């Protein structure tokens, strides 16, 4: 059955309504709980290129919803509008009363295009895309989500800011999947694995600050040259339209 | 069961949001034409790693995900609302479902502020 | 606390309006396929304000409005069918959530009968 | 939390579950009603002027619906259908399973247009629209509701006749808001917050059995002149194309 | 009430599919993205009329089927999915929705254990 | 109220939890089944022209839904494709989450037209049409669904073959309604109330064997002589573009 958690000997345990002595007191359902957990405190990698092979496409499965009451401010959440390439929509439009997650430090908003084999997009480590207090097991398309899990408890009787970071990618949700920072509608960023939001930042900020950015109507893409952990325990540019910037 | 966290990391600090259902209100707050938007009806706390609560929060909503999966599959609900409850029900199940046997472990009543009542 | 109507005019008067679920049946007209249409599945009653319950019911539902809309404000369901079942559950825990000393106050045990039994 | 009503010493009071003293017998769920009252038991003004001004639209906030086991027969309803000026509608189709109040003695059908600025038209003062069996935080486009509130209690252990009265708005939840009762689709009355239902079928009643409908292809209004309270407690036609009625 | 079976006939075997909602894994196939399609999440059990469960399970099916329909048409509910919890609680305020006097028909506890506890 | 069985005295019996003694345990809602049953385990008539005059259109009857978790191995199921003559839909698609019965050993696939005077198709008997795990006073568009009817109870303390069999309607849900097996496309066997899916099925291989399919572009129907109980206790072709099969 599904594990509950409960407080015995100044220690969480699991420990379901069939396991509980007499000493254990409910009093009303305001002891219930169910809360949501993000993947980001287990260690899991957050940078776009990492999270969304995690994720992938099935058909046959229905999608199912369940919801909790409380959840964890995030660092890294995400927004994906993907089409395939004859311009379809691959992922559904969020139904009805399912908003985005509340407290996202940055959004990795992500636009591209992918074969998109599959009716719905999962997780493939069986978590959980978390939504406001609503938990699915797909993705909706344009709808800010946090990888996590749900947990269910009986109880013993700075303001906020986020910041939206754009990609492209192509062949997305494949073993060939390649990905763009976007500092504005004709520039952009080759990205890498190691490139944390705070520096996906700092790079958009260098570049617009002294004038690194299309001066064309063509597509100026950049590279940072490879001479270039948890979030809750811490240039010369040129051109070779492919450019370099050590 | 104990809980043992074998997670590669984790955040022993909880930032956690939430709503306020009893959330008393401030002179018209209450009437939602009036009341905050959806963005803005969240409470927020801060919660340490006191008897290593967080930490073993997070290893129990890990071990959850099983048995929460194969209920949602078996399930035809879209939204599934009323897990907690259904717990509630069984909670009382377990202890008055049946003929309680007074002094039997089964049995929660306690008759010792009594038994001394009628041996005086 | 008692009600107190604070309101400009109160209909001492209570006609209403609901549905049958027993709703015993007159041959076939149970089979959803024979019987009344949307409109015709109401039956019908007069209340008048003994006890001043009217007058005291109209003012209950005034008050009852903040802390339901805030409870409206901070749930996810579209459509709210199970405050009545979880205050249900409600009463059961106040009661029975814990053990029952007899002879406490918040033990709804009386075990007058048998302690005569006892005694004779 | 949620109130509850509970008979005690012969008076209603409200008690939650957990002030319940062990002589309060709930022996099924049987006991438990929810219930809806209306809000024209508490002397409030029923006209459509009056109860239009008690509306307004606002975005940002998810609507919401809650069940109710019985209602009060009405005497007046509203039946609101408002576009914007360039037509788009104003206010959401009813969802699947909302039908109209079921006792209505007089339905205020209100056709009109307004600015309408917000994506759903909520109770000012914080009440409820009631429909069948439901209770909306919101306006649905074409749906009957009676505005009202809604109670939760423990209980201790003439046919239907109903008339649609039809009107035209322009400048709807507005502070200046302009009204006229149809008699037909060429004839209309200038609408004043005095005039009762009783009035308005009489006026409608007097106008046809004597002939003083457009009897052209114009818009013929009427105005009823100044010389010319809770309802379970109780002329010369000339035209000036405008009009007037001693 | 007993339960006759009024049928023109009686299908005595009973080839039943149902889900297993504990669903023990096998591995990684309780994630969504890898167990089953909606077509294979079935298991299946066969079950004789002993006592003449079959048949009269049948029967009463049959029935339940008035008084199910008068429930769906007094109901709001688009799909009902708590006719099941409402009984549970139901069953439990028959017994516990009062006070509890022992040696009471309608009372359910047993103070025999611990009768001979006080006697002896 | 809605009746519940529990086994007293080795007898299934009637009896609401009102009605339990305090021998009686209920320990978990584990105890408490939903289940269904299949009309043809009451002796029922299962062929399609039958099966088809138990249901009914009707309208102002809002449809209504309740699920149910464990159900019966059919041998015979219904999909009904039914439009009207001028070509629009007679039943609704199906909501989501609604998929059809999960075990059928033969799957009766109607495709045809008829007047459809009402919104909804209901059970004449009151039965209900039984889908996956959900229970519904209705049909709708193209889903497989079981006649049924659900029982609650209260529990004490060979692979899955299915066949499609398709049939051609004309004037469907009347009291003259004509019904024709389909061997394709252009081949065509009038259907008789004595026609068992067995003999369907060999009626097909034989046709097929041999060589009676339509050899033209043109609509080609059979006809069964009149010369040639419960599924759980058990010639010569000439054509006279009608013709006969001796
Ligand atoms: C609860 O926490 C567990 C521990 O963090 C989670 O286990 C994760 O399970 C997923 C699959 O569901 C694994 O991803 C796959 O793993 C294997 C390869 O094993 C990995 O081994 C080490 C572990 O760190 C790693 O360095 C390797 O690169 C491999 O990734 C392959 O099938 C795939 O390549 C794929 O990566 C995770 O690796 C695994 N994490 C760990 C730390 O072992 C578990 O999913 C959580 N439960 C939930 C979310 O419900
Ligand atoms: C429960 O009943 C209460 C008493 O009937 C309701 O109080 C009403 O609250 C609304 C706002 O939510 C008021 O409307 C606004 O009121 C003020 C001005 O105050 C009024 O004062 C007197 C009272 O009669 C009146 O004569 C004046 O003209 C004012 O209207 C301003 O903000 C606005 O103009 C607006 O009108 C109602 O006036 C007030 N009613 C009374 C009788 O005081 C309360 O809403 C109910 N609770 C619900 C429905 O949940
Ligand atoms: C529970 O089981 C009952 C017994 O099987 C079901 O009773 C069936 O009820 C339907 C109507 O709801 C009847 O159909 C109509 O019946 C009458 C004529 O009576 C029939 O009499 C005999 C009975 O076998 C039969 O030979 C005749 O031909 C008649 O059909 C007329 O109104 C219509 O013609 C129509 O057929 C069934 O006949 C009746 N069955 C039996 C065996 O009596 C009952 O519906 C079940 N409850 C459910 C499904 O909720
Ligand atoms: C573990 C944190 C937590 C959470 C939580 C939140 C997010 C993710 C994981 C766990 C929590 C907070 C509020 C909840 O729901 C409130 C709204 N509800 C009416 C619908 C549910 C879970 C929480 C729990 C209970 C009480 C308080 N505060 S406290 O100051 O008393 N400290 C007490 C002293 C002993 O342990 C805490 C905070
Ligand atoms: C106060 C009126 C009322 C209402 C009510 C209705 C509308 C608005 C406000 C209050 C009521 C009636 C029926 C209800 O639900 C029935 C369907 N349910 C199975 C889903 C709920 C509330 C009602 C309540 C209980 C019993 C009866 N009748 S009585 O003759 O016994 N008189 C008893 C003697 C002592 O106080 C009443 C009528
Ligand atoms: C009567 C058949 C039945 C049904 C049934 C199924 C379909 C139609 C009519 C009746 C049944 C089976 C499983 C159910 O739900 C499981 C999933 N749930 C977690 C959501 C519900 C009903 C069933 C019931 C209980 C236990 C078992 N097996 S047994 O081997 O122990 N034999 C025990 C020994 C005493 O009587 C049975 C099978
Ligand atoms: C993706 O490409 C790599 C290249 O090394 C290959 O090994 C792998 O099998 C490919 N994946 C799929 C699913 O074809
Ligand atoms: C950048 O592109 C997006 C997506 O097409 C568009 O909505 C936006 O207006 C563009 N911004 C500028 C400054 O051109
Ligand atoms: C990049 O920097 C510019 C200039 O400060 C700013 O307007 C823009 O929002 C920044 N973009 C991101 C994604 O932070
Ligand atoms: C124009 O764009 C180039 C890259 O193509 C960049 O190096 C250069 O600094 C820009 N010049 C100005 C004047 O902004
Ligand atoms: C509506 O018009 C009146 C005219 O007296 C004015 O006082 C009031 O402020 C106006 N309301 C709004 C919302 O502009
Ligand atoms: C009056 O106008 C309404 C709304 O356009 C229309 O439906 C109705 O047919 C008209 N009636 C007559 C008698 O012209
Ligand atoms: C007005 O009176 C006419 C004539 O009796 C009648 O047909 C019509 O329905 C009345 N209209 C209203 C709104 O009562
Ligand atoms: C024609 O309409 C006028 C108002 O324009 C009215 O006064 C008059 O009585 C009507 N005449 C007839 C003959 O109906
Ligand atoms: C159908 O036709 C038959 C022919 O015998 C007739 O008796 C019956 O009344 C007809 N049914 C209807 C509903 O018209
Ligand atoms: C038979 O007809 C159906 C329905 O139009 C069609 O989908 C199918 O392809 C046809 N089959 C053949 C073999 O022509
Ligand atoms: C009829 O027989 C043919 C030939 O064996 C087969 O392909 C086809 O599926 C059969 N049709 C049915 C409805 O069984
Ligand atoms: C051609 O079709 C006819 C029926 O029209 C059938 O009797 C005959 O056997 C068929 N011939 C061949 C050669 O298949």
């Amino acid at each position: 059955s599904i594990p509950l958690g409960v407080i015995h000997n100044s220690a969480l345990q699991v420990s379901d309504v069939d396991k509980l002595v007499c000493r254990d007191k409910l009093s009303s359902t305001n002891q219930l709980r169910s809360v949501g957990l993000n993947l980001e405190g287990n260690g899991v990698a957050t940078d776009v290129p990492s999270a969304t092979k995690r994720w992938g496409f099935r058909s046959g499965v229905p999608p199912k919803v369940v919801n909790y009451e409380a959840g964890e401010w995030a660092e890294n959440c995400y927004n994906l509008e993907i089409k395939k390439p004859d311009g379809s929509e691959c992922l559904p439009a969020a139904p009805d009363g399912i908003r985005g997650f509340p407290r996202c430090r940055y959004v990795h908003k992500v636009s591209g295009t992918g074969p998109c084999a599959g009716d719905f997009a999962f997780h493939k480590e069986g978590a959980f895309f978390l939504y406001d207090r609503l938990a699915s097991t797909v993705i909706y398309r344009g709808t800010t989500f946090a990888e996590g899990v749900v947990a269910f408890l009986i109880l013993p009787q700075s303001g906020y800011y986020s910041t939206t970071i754009r990609y492209q990618a192509t062949g997305f949700g494949t073993n060939e999947t390649e990905y763009l920072f976007e500092v504005d509608n004709l520039t952009y960023v080759q990205l890498e694995s190691r490139f944390t939001p705070q520096f996906l930042l700092q790079l958009n900020e260098t570049i617009y600050t002294s004038g690194k950015r299309s001066n064309t109507t063509g597509k100026l893409i950049w590279k940072v040259n490879p001479e270039i952990w948890a979030f809750w325990e811490t240039l010369s540019f040129t051109v070779v339209e492919s450019a370099s910037s050590g | 069961e104990a809980i043992v966290n074998a997670q590669p990391k984790c955040n022993p600090n909880l930032h956690y949001w939430t709503t306020q259902d009893e959330g008393a209100a401030i002179g018209l707050a209450w009437i939602p034409y009036f009341g905050p938007a959806a963005e803005g009806i969240y409470i927020e706390g801060l919660m340490h790693n006191q008897d290593g609560l967080i930490c073993g929060l997070r290893q129990l909503a890990n071990e959850t995900t099983q048995a929460l999966q194969l209920f949602l599959r078996a399930t035809t609900e879209l939204r599934t609302f009323s897990i907690l409850n259904r717990k509630a029900i069984d909670f009382l199940l377990q202890r008055w479902g049946g003929t309680c046997h007074i002094l039997g472990p089964d049995c929660c009543i306690e008759p010792a502020d009594w038994t001394k009542n009628i041996t005086d």
